[PDB]
DNA sequence: TGTTAGTTGGGGGGTGACTGTTAAAAGTGCATACCGCCAAAAGATAGGCC
DNA sequence: GGCCTATCTCCCAGCGGTATGCACTTTTAACAGTCACCCCCCAACTAACA
C-alpha cells in the first residue's frame, strides 16, 4: 500500500516522535514496517520498535537483522487493525486477539486515570478510513477490546479529505457531520508534520510497485497527507455520559443530523417525550436556533442535562429493536 | 428608521416618465377634468406613440437600470444580517396586513351584516350630539354617564328599538345565508 | 340614527348594484373568480366558429337538435390520477365538480395535453344519465374542438340521452346514417361496450323506434374443448359418479347467511385462547380507561376528516386534483373504524410508514367494493342464484342430468355481476400516506397516565424515529411506552381478524370468469402478483375462456372439500401452550423463560404471536366445518388465500385438520394406513411395503400406548420425525383396530402419497433417460431407491480412489463421508444452484460435528463439492442438457427487451415479473417523504440474470401443476376426493389404489406428448419470424429448435411401478 | 367557564381601489444527483456482464 | 481484462433529506392624482369561538 524509500523523512520523523524518549513502559508499535527502514531508523535515535507487521512475508528479516542490538524488534504477526474478533476467532493467523500482544510484553493493565502508557504509530488505510474510525470510537467508548487498559497514543497519517471533517466547529456548513463531534468529544487533536503523496512508495501484495504511469496518475491527485495524534481527555467518561449509555448518544447525534437544515424543537419532539424549551433554555440557549450553529461540547451538554430529570422515567424512546 | 425606506428608488419605466412628464401641462390645461380622464388620455397618446421611440427613451431606462443595480448592490453590501432579517420580517408583516385588507374589503363589499347593536348603543348614536364637552371623548364619557343615570322606563324604548334591530339583523342574515348558499359559500357561512 | 341607517342602506343598494355587475361579469375575470365562489359551466372554446355558436346557440329547441347534429361531424401519473378523479366523480352522484375540473383545465394550454377520449367520455356517461341534451352539447363541442374523434361508447351516452326523458320525438337515433358513414354497427353497441344493463334497456328503447325490425342475436350453448388431454372429461356418453356432501340443504342455506353476514360487517372477533388475568384494582382502572380509548380520538378524526374534506374541496374549486370524491366514497363510521382497528394490535416495534399506507389503502377499497355491491342490488341476485345452484351437490337434491358446478352456474340465468378494476399505484400510496398522517396527527393523549395532577401536556401517540441501518434510514413509527405499558398491563382479548383471512362457511364461488370466483362478494385476484404488475391478468383475459376452463374446474374441485379441526390432538397443544411451553416439537415458550439474549426475546415474541393467531383461530372455529378456497400462482402452482390456516403449513396445523365426508375402510383399507404411520414415523424407510407392514404389525403396543394414553406415556412418538402427525394416525389405527368389523369402519383421514425428488422425475420423462430412471423410483423393481444414499455411496470410490495416494483427502473425506451431508445439494439441485452455496452448505455441515478436526473444513469443502457435482453429473446426463438448454434460451430472449413466455399444454399462459428497478417514485408531504417502486411500467428493461435462473424451475414447476390439475380432474369423475399440498396428494384410506393408478396413468398420458417439441414451435412461431433484426434470427431460430434427444425407456413401464409417488 | 371583537361619533393620517399600458421578477411542479460508511477477517474458489 | 455474486415460489417486508436546473404562468410595479377605509383613543355587550 504505502511505504517509505526516504531516509530524509525517517529521521525528520524519528525526531518528531522521540520527544521524551524515557520510556520505561512499552515503547513503540508500528503499525506496519514494511522494508523497516523507519525500524532502523528508530533504533539509531535510541527507540525501540515493536513490528506488529500485518503481511506474512518479510516477518523473519526484521528479527534476524534486528536481534543482535541491544533494542530488540520482538516481531509479532499481527495487525493494528483486525483485532479482537467477535463471533468468531477460534482460529486466526493474520489476525489475533488483544490479550495475547500484551502477555507477550507485560504490560498488563493500568487505569484510565494514569499517565500515557504507550505509543502506537503507523497508518490508516487508503480506503475505509470510516470504518476504521468507527471500530477505534467504538473501542474507546466501551472502554474494552484495545483500550481496555488505561490509555494510548494513537498518532497516525490522515488524508486531508477526512481531515476537514475529522474536527469541525459551530459554522462550516458543508463538512459539520457526526464523526466531527464524536473524534473531538473523546480525543483532543493535534496535528504534527505534513507530508505528500510522492514521497511515499506505493506498494503491491507481490511487491513494489513497479509502473512509473500508475505512480505517477496516483501522485498527480497529490493528497496532502496529516500526522494527527489523539489523546484521550481524562474526564471523557462522566456520571451521565457512562461507557454503557454510549450508543443513546451516538443515536442522538446521527438523527440530530438526519435531517440538517431544521431546528433543535423538531428533532427533540421526535425523540424524548419532554418540553423541548425547557431543556433548551435550562441550557442556556434559544428556540430558534439551527443543527449546524452548535458546539461540539454543546452536544455533551445537552445529552448529560437530559437525564437528571429523574423525574420521568420514559426520556429516550430508543431501544434495541431500532438497531434492526 | 424604516429599513425598507432606507433602499434605492425603482427604475422608473418609460410610459410612467411620460405619464408623470405630460401629468402638469394636462392638469393645467384641464383644471376641471377628472384625474381618471386624464390617464386614459395620457395612455391613450402612448399608444399613439410608435415603439422605435419607446426603445429610445427605454435605452435611458436600461442605463439607469444599470445605475440601480449598482446601487442596491452596495447596498446588499452594506447590509448586516440583522438588518435583512429585520426587512424579510418587515416584508411579511406588510404582506400579511396587505391579505387583511383584501379579505376585509372583500367581506365588506359582499354585504354581509352588522352586528346587533345593544340598547347602550342606540344611545349612544342618538344623544351624542347633544353631550356637553367639546372633545368627543367627554361626549362620550358624558353620553356613559347619562345612560347610567338612565332608568329601566326609560331603557324599555331603547331595547324594544335594539330588539327591531336584532329581528332587522336576522332577517338580512338569512338572506344573505341564502345569496352564500345559492353560490355556495360555505365557509362564510355561520357555524351555530 | 336615523341619517346612519339612510346612508347604509344607500350603500347596500350600490353593494348590490356591484353585485349585478359582477353576476354580469364573465367568470373568466380573475377577480369575479376570487371574490364570489362559483362552478363554471358554459364552455369557452378558442375558435372562431364555436364562439359564434358561442353567443348565437347560447342566446337562444335547436340545443336539442345539437346533440344529433354533431354526432353527423404509456399514461403518465397526473393522468392516472384524472381519469380516476372523473370515474369515482361518476359513482358519487358530484357530475358538476367533474364538469367544472374538465372545463377549467380545457381553459389552461398546458392542461388540455394531459386530457384523453375516455376523460370525455366518462362524464359524457354521466351527463347521459340524467338525460340533459345542452350539457351533451357542450361536452361534445369540447370533443370536437380538441380535435378527438368521437367513439362508440360516445354515441352510445348519446342514444341512451336520448332515450331517457320520453318526448316520443321523430328523430330519436336521428342520423344514425352517420353512424353507418363512419363504419359503426348497431350490434357492436349492445355487446362488448363496459355500460351496465340498464344502459343497454334504454339504448335498446331508444333503438326500436326507428326500425321495429330489429332483433337481438340468437345465443348459443359455450363450446366445449376438443383438446386431446381434456377430451375425456368433457365428453359425451360416459357414466359419471359424481361426489356429493353429507350436509342437507338448511344447513347450507344458514350458513350462507352467515357467511354474508360475516363479509358485510368486514370484520371478526375471536375469543382469548391463553389464561384470564386475575381481577384487581389496576384491572378496573385499565378497564374503565375507555374514555380516552376511541371517545377522545374518534371525535378528532370526524374533526380532521370533515375539515380536510372542505380543504380538498377549495382546492378542488381551485383547477387542481383532489382526494375529495375518494374521501366521500365511504362513510365516516367505517372510514374512521379503519384507523381505529389499524391502531389496535401495535407491536412495541413499530412498522414502517409505507407498510401503514399500503395496508390502509387496501382496507379501503375493499370497503368500497363490498358497499358498493351492497347498494346496487346485485346482492339479493345472488341470493336468488345461490339456492337454485345450491340444488346441485346436495344431498337432499337432484338434477335432471348431472354435471359439474360451473357448467349449472351457467345454465342457469348468468349473474351478471361485474366489478370494477383497482385503483393505480399512485393513488394508493397518497391514500394511506394522507390516512397515515391523519392518524398520526390527531391521536394524541396527556402523558400525565401514573398520575393527573403531576403534569398536563398532549403528547403524539405515535412518533416519528428514524431507523439507521448500514448507510440507510427508514422511518418508524413507534408508540409511546405509556400506551404499550396500558396495553400489555391488564387484560388481553385483543383479537381481530378481518373477512379475507378467517375460511369460509358456504361452497365457494364456481370460478366462471378470471373476474369472478372464490369469495362471494370481497374481490380475490385469480394470480397472486406483486403489487402493480398486471400484465398476468390481461394475458388470462385476451385468450379465449374455453381454453382455462379444465384449470378453473380443477379450482373449484378444490375448493368444495370439507374441513374438520380434530379437538382431541389440539387438547394436548392448548395444555402445553397455556402452560410453560416446551420449544420442543413446535410449540413455543413465553419470552418470559421461567446481545443473544435480546435475539432469542425478539425470535420467541415472533414465533408465539403467529402461535397465538393460529391457536386462537383454531379455538374460535371449533366444532364448526370451515372450508377452503385456493388461487393459482404465477406459474401455476396452488395455494389457499387464507395464510394462517392453510393446510399448506408445518406440522403442529397438519395435526388438527380432518376429512368431514366419510368412507368406509373394506378389504385394502387398514394396510394402507398402517404403511402410512410406518412412513411417518421415518424410522423403517429403504424396506418394501410388505416389511412395513410387518414392522407396524411388530410396534402394537408402542401404537397403542402412544395412542390410548398420549400424554404421560411411555412418549414413543416424539422420536419420529413428523410426531403430531404420528400422534393422530396412531389415535386413529388403534381407534380402527378395536372395532366389531374393521372393514365397516368409516374413515375421515387422508392418506399422504409423495413423489421423493419430482423435479428429477420430470426431468427423466422429459429426457428418457434409463440411468436417472432407477434412481428415482420410475421403473418396476421391489425394492426402493433413494438418490441422496447413492450419491453418498458412489463419492466413497472417488475417495479411495484419491486417497490410496494418501492425501489430505484419508485425513476426513475417507473417515466422515454419508448421506446426513449431502442431502441439501441434492434437494435444491432442481432450484438454483452453485458451487459457491453448495460449499457453503457443506461446510455447514462438516462443522456441525463435534468429533471433527475444524482446522481442515476449508479444503475439505472445496473437495467434497467437487466430487458431488462430478458424481451428480454422472448420474443424470440428460436434465444437466436440459437446464442448459433452457438457461441458453433465456439468455438469449432478455437480451432483447422480451420477457420470457411460455403456454402449458393444459392452455395456461406464463409472463415473468423480472424488469430492472425503476426510476423510483417519492410522494411530497408534510411529515415525511416515502418513496415506492412502480412494477406496471412496460418502459424498464429486462433483468437478464433474474430470468436465466428462474426459467428451468419455473418449466418444471408448470408441469407439476399440470399433473397435479390433470389427475385431480379424473379422480372427481369416479368418485374420489382430492387434496394436493405440491408433489403431495391427499384421499382417503380407503381409495389410494384407485389414486395411484389414475396418476400413473396421468403421468403416462401427460408426457406421452411432445412437450419439449411443442415449447419449441410456440418459441418459434412467438418471439421469431420477424424482420426486426439480423442476429435473433441467426441466433434464436438455431438454438431454440435444438432440442435433448431421448433416450431409450418405455414409459408405458411407469404405470407398473410401485414407488412412483408412493 | 375562559377568550376575541365591532361598531356606537369625532379626529389625525397612511393606504388600497379607481383610472391607467407594457415588460418583467418570482412561485409552482417536476426531475436528478450526492450524501447519509453506526463497525463487524480471510483462508479462495468460477464465470459471465461491463 | 476489471469486477460482483452467489437458490425458484409462496408467506412477511419493500429509504430519506437537500441543492440545482428546466419550462412556465402569475403577479406586479414601473408612478401618480383622488377618494373612502382602516389603526388607534374614549368604555361596553352580547354574538361567537374555544
Amino acid at each position: 500500500k504505502r511505504y517509505v524509500t526516504d531516509r530524509r523523512l525517517a529521521e525528520t520523523l524519528a525526531q518528531i516522535y522521540l520527544g521524551k524518549p524515557s520510556r520505561p513502559p512499552h515503547l513503540l508499535l508500528e503499525c506496519n514496517p514494511g522494508p523497516g527502514i523507519l525500524t532502523q531508523a528508530l533504533l539509531e535515535a535510541g527507540a525501540k520498535v515493536v513490528a506488529l507487521e500485518s503481511d506474512k512475508t518479510f516477518i523473519p528479516h526484521l528479527e534476524s537483522l534486528g536481534k543482535n542490538l541491544d533494542g530488540k524488534l520482538r516481531v509479532i504477526h499481527c495487525d493494528f487493525f483486525k483485532l479482537d474478533p467477535r463471533s468468531g476467532g477460534v482460529i486466526k493467523p493474520p489476525a489475533m486477539s488483544s490479550r495475547g500482544l500484551f502477555k507477550n510484553l507485560g504490560i498488563e493493565a493500568v487505569p484510565w486515570t494514569a499517565d500515557i502508557p504507550l505509543k502506537v504509530v503507523g497508518m490508516f488505510p487508503s480506503r475505509g478510513e470510516k470504518r476504521a474510525l468507527w471500530k477505534l470510537a467504538y473501542d474507546l467508548y466501551s472502554c474494552t477490546s484495545i483500550y481496555k487498559f488505561g490509555r494510548i497514543e494513537v498518532n497516525m497519517f490522515i488524508g486531508e479529505k477526512e481531515f476537514q471533517k475529522l474536527m469541525a466547529d459551530p459554522g462550516n456548513p458543508d463538512l459539520y457531520h457526526v464523526l466531527s463531534v464524536i473524534w473531538q468529544l473523546a480525543c483532543e487533536i493535534k496535528v504534527l508534520h505534513m507530508e505528500p503523496w510522492s514521497s511515499f512508495d506505493i506498494y503491491t501484495r507481490k511487491g513494489p510497485l513497479e509502473n512509473p504511469k500508475r505512480r505517477e496518475l496516483l501522485d498527480q491527485l497529490q493528497q496532502k497527507l496529516y500526522l494527527i495524534q489523539m489523546i484521550p481527555r481524562q474526564n471523557l467518561f462522566t456520571k451521565n455520559l457512562t461507557p454503557m449509555n454510549y450508543n443513546i448518544f451516538f443515536h442522538l447525534l446521527k438523527h440530530c443530523f438526519g435531517r440538517r437544515s431544521a431546528t433543535v424543537i423538531d428533532h427533540l419532539r421526535s425523540l424524548t417525550p419532554l418540553d423541548a424549551r425547557d431543556i433548551l433554555m435550562q441550557i442556556g440557549k434559544q428556540e430558534d436556533e439551527k443543527v449546524v450553529n452548535m458546539h461540539p461540547q454543546d452536544f455533551k451538554t445537552l445529552f448529560e442535562t437530559i437525564e437528571r430529570s429523574k423525574d420521568c422515567a420514559y426520556k429516550w424512546l430508543y431501544d434495541e429493536t431500532l438497531e434492526d | 428608521s424604516s429599513v425598507l425606506a432606507s433602499s434605492p428608488k425603482k427604475p422608473v419605466s418609460s410610459y410612467l416618465r411620460f405619464s408623470k412628464e405630460q401629468l402638469p401641462i394636462f392638469k393645467a390645461q384641464n383644471p376641471d377634468a377628472k384625474t381618471t380622464e386624464l390617464i386614459r388620455r395620457i395612455a391613450q397618446r402612448w399608444r399613439e406613440l410608435p415603439d422605435s421611440k419607446k426603445k429610445i427613451y427605454q435605452d435611458a431606462y436600461r442605463a439607469e437600470w444599470q445605475v440601480y443595480k449598482e446601487e442596491i448592490s452596495r447596498f446588499k453590501e452594506q447590509l448586516t444580517p440583522s438588518q435583512i432579517m429585520s426587512l424579510e420580517k418587515e416584508i411579511m408583516d406588510k404582506h400579511l396586513k396587505r391579505k387583511a385588507m383584501t379579505k376585509k374589503k372583500e367581506l365588506t363589499l359582499l354585504g354581509k351584516p352588522k352586528r346587533p347593536r345593544s340598547a347602550y348603543n342606540v344611545y349612544v348614536a342618538e344623544r351624542f350630539q347633544e353631550a356637553k364637552g367639546d372633545s368627543p371623548q367627554e361626549k362620550l364619557k358624558t353620553v356613559k354617564e347619562n345612560w347610567k343615570n338612565l332608568s329601566d322606563s326609560e331603557k324599555e324604548l331603547y331595547i324594544q328599538h335594539a330588539k327591531e334591530d336584532e329581528t332587522r339583523y336576522h332577517n338580512e342574515m338569512k338572506s344573505w345565508e341564502e345569496q352564500m348558499i345559492e353560490v355556495g359559500r360555505k365557509d362564510l357561512l355561520r357555524r351555530t | 340614527w336615523a341619517k346612519i341607517l339612510e346612508k347604509d342602506k344607500r350603500t347596500q343598494q350600490m353593494r348590490m348594484q356591484r353585485l349585478k355587475a359582477k353576476l354580469q361579469m364573465p367568470f373568466q375575470s380573475g377577480e369575479f373568480k376570487a371574490l364570489t365562489r362559483r362552478l363554471q359551466v358554459e364552455p369557452r372554446l378558442l375558435s372562431k366558429q364555436m364562439a359564434g355558436c358561442l353567443e348565437d346557440c347560447t342566446r337562444q329547441s335547436p340545443w336539442e337538435e345539437q346533440l344529433a347534429r354533431l354526432l353527423q361531424e404509456q399514461l403518465s401519473g397526473q393522468q392516472q390520477r384524472l381519469l380516476a378523479f372523473f370515474k369515482c366523480c361518476l359513482l358519487t352522484d358530484q357530475l358538476p365538480l367533474a364538469h367544472h375540473l374538465l372545463v377549467v383545465h380545457h381553459g389552461q394550454r398546458q392542461k388540455r395535453k394531459l386530457l384523453t377520449l375516455d376523460m370525455y367520455n366518462a362524464v359524457m356517461l354521466g351527463w347521459a344519465r340524467q338525460g340533459a341534451f345542452k350539457e351533451l352539447v357542450y361536452v361534445l363541442f369540447m370533443v370536437k374542438d380538441a380535435g378527438l374523434t368521437p367513439d362508440l361508447l360516445s354515441y352510445a351516452a348519446a342514444l341512451q340521452c336520448m332515450g331517457r326523458q320520453d318526448q316520443d320525438a321523430g328523430t330519436i337515433e336521428r342520423c344514425l346514417e352517420q353512424m353507418s358513414q363512419e363504419g359503426l354497427k348497431l350490434q357492436a353497441l349492445f355487446t362488448a361496450v363496459l355500460l351496465s344493463e340498464e344502459d343497454r334497456a334504454t339504448v335498446l328503447k331508444a333503438v326500436h323506434k326507428v326500425k321495429p325490425t330489429f332483433s337481438l342475436p340468437p345465443q348459443l350453448p359455450p363450446p366445449v374443448n376438443t383438446s386431446k388431454l381434456l377430451r375425456d372429461v368433457y365428453a359425451k356418453d360416459g357414466r359419471v359418479s359424481y361426489p356429493k356432501l353429507h350436509l342437507p340443504l338448511k344447513t347450507l342455506q344458514c350458513l350462507f347467511e352467515k357467511q354474508l353476514h360475516m363479509e358485510l360487517a368486514s370484520r371478526v372477533c375471536v375469543v382469548s385462547v391463553e389464561k384470564p388475568t386475575l381481577p384487581s384494582k389496576e384491572v378496573k382502572h385499565a378497564r374503565k380507561t375507555l374514555k380516552t380509548l376511541r371517545d377522545q380520538w374518534e371525535k378528532a378524526l370526524c374533526r380532521a376528516l370533515r375539515e380536510t374534506k372542505n380543504r380538498l374541496e377549495r382546492e378542488v374549486y381551485e383547477g387542481r386534483f383532489s382526494l375529495y370524491p375518494f374521501l366521500c366514497l365511504l362513510d365516516e363510521r367505517e372510514v374512521v373504524r379503519m384507523l381505529l382497528q389499524v391502531l389496535q394490535a401495535l407491536p412495541a416495534q413499530g412498522e414502517s410508514f409505507t407498510t401503514l399506507a399500503r395496508e390502509l389503502s387496501a382496507r379501503t377499497f375493499s370497503r368500497h367494493v363490498v358497499q358498493r355491491q351492497r347498494v346496487s342490488g346485485q346482492v339479493q341476485a345472488l341470493q336468488n342464484h345461490y339456492r337454485k345452484y345450491l340444488c346441485l351437490l346436495a344431498s337432499d337434491a337432484e338434477v335432471p342430468e348431472p354435471c359439474l358446478p360451473r357448467q349449472y352456474w351457467e345454465e342457469l340465468g348468468a349473474p351478471e355481476a361485474l366489478r370494477e378494476q383497482p385503483w393505480p399505484l399512485p393513488v394508493q400510496m397518497e391514500l394511506g400516506k394522507l390516512l397515515a398522517e391523519m392518524l398520526v396527527q390527531a391521536t394524541q393523549m396527556p402523558c400525565s397516565l401514573d398520575k393527573p395532577h403531576r403534569s398536563s401536556r398532549l403528547v403524539p401517540v405515535l412518533y416519528h424515529v428514524y431507523s439507521f441501518r448500514n448507510v440507510q434510514q427508514i422511518g418508524i413509527l413507534k408508540p409511546h411506552p405509556a400506551y404499550v405499558q396500558l396495553l400489555e398491563k391488564a387484560a388481553e382479548p385483543t383479537l381481530t381478524f378481518e373477512a379475507v383471512d378467517v375460511p369460509m362457511l358456504c361452497p365457494p364461488l364456481p370460478w366462471t370468469s378470471p373476474h369472478s370466483g372464490a369469495f362471494l362478494l370481497s374481490p380475490t385476484k385469480l394470480m397472486r402478483t406483486v403489487e402493480g404488475a398486471t400484465q398476468h391478468q390481461e394475458l388470462l383475459e385476451t385468450c379465449p375462456p374455453t381454453a382455462l376452463h379444465g384449470a378453473l374446474d380443477a379450482l373449484t374441485q378444490l375448493g368444495n372439500c370439507a374441513w374438520r379441526v380434530n379437538g382431541r390432538v389440539l387438547d394436548l397443544v392448548l395444555q402445553l401452550f397455556q402452560a410453560k411451553g416446551c420449544p420442543q416439537l413446535g410449540v413455543p415458550a413465553p419470552p418470559s423463560e421461567a446481545a443473544h439474549c435480546q435475539k432469542v426475546a425478539r425470535e420467541m415474541h415472533s414465533l408465539r404471536a403467529e402461535a397465538l393467531y393460529r391457536l386462537s383461530l383454531a379455538q374460535h372455529l371449533r366444532d364448526r366445518v370451515f372450508w377452503l378456497p385456493h388461487n393459482m400462482d404465477f406459474r401455476g402452482r396452488t395455494y389457499p388465500c387464507p395464510p394462517h390456516f392453510n393446510h399448506l403449513g408445518s406440522d403442529v396445523a397438519r395435526a388438527l385438520l380432518e376429512f368431514a365426508q366419510g368412507r368406509p375402510l373394506g378389504p385394502h383399507g387398514l394396510d394402507w394406513l398402517k404403511i402410512h404411520l410406518v412412513n411417518l414415523t421415518g424410522l423403517k424407510k429403504r424396506e418394501p411395503l410388505r416389511k412395513r407392514l410387518a414392522f407396524a404389525e411388530e410396534v402394537m403396543d408402542d401404537i397403542l400406548d402412544s395412542a390410548d394414553q398420549p400424554l404421560t406415556g411411555r412418549k414413543w412418538w416424539m422420536g419420529a420425525e413428523e410426531p403430531w402427525q404420528t400422534l393422530a394416525c396412531c389415535m386413529e389405527v388403534a381407534n380402527a383396530v378395536r372395532a366389531s368389523d374393521p372393514a365397516a369402519y368409516v374413515s375421515h383421514l387422508p392418506v399422504h402419497q409423495d413423489g421423493s425428488c419430482n423435479g428429477l422425475q420430470h426431468y427423466a420423462a422429459l429426457g428418457r433417460d434409463s440411468v436417472g430412471a432407477a434412481s428415482v423410483n420410475l421403473e418396476p423393481s421391489d425394492v426402493p431407491q433413494d438418490v441422496y444414499s447413492g450419491v453418498a455411496a458412489q463419492v466413497e470410490v472417488f475417495r479411495r480412489q484419491d486417497a490410496q495416494r494418501g492425501m489430505r483427502v484419508a485425513q476426513v473425506l475417507e473417515g466422515f463421508i454419508t448421506r446426513k451431508v449431502v442431502k441439501q445439494t441434492v434437494m435444491t439441485v432442481v432450484y438454483g444452484v452453485t458451487r459457491y452455496g453448495g460449499r457453503l452448505q457443506i461446510e455447514k455441515r462438516l462443522r456441525e460435528l463435534s468429533d471433527f478436526p475444524q482446522e481442515f473444513v476449508w479444503e475439505a469443502s472445496h473437495y467434497l463439492v467437487r466430487q458431488v457435482f462430478k458424481s451428480l453429473q454422472e448420474m443424470f446426463s440428460g436434465t444437466r442438457a436440459i437446464q442448459h438448454w433452457l438457461t441458453e434460451s433465456a439468455r438469449l430472449i432478455s437480451h432483447m427487451g422480451s420477457v420470457v413466455e411460455w403456454v402449458t399444454p393444459l392452455g395456461v399462459p406464463v409472463i415473468q415479473p423480472y424488469r430492472l428497478d425503476s426510476k423510483v417514485k417519492q410522494i411530497g408531504g408534510g411529515i415525511q417523504s416515502i418513496t415506492y417502486t412502480h412494477n406496471g411500467d412496460i418502459s424498464r428493461k429486462p433483468n437478464t440474470r433474474k430470468q436465466k435462473n428462474g426459467f428451468p424451475p419455473n418449466f418444471i414447476h408448470s408441469l407439476d401443476s399440470s399433473h397435479m390439475m390433470l389427475t385431480a380432474l379424473h379422480c372427481y369423475r369416479k368418485g374420489l376426493t382430492f387434496v394436493s399440498v405440491h408433489d403431495c396428494y391427499w384421499t382417503h384410506a380407503a381409495d389410494v389404489s384407485v389414486m395411484n393408478q389414475v396418476c400413473r396413468e396421468q403421468f403416462v398420458r401427460l408426457h406421452s406428448e411432445p412437450i419439449l417439441q411443442d415449447l419449441s414451435r410456440f418459441l418459434v412461431k412467438r418471439f421469431c419470424s420477424e424482420p426486426q433484426k439480423i442476429l435473433e434470427a441467426s441466433q434464436l431460430k438455431e438454438t431454440l429448435q435444438a432440442v435433448p434427444k431421448p433416450g431409450a425407456f418405455d414409459l408405458e413401464q411407469v404405470k407398473r411401478s410401485t414407488y412412483f409417488f408412493s
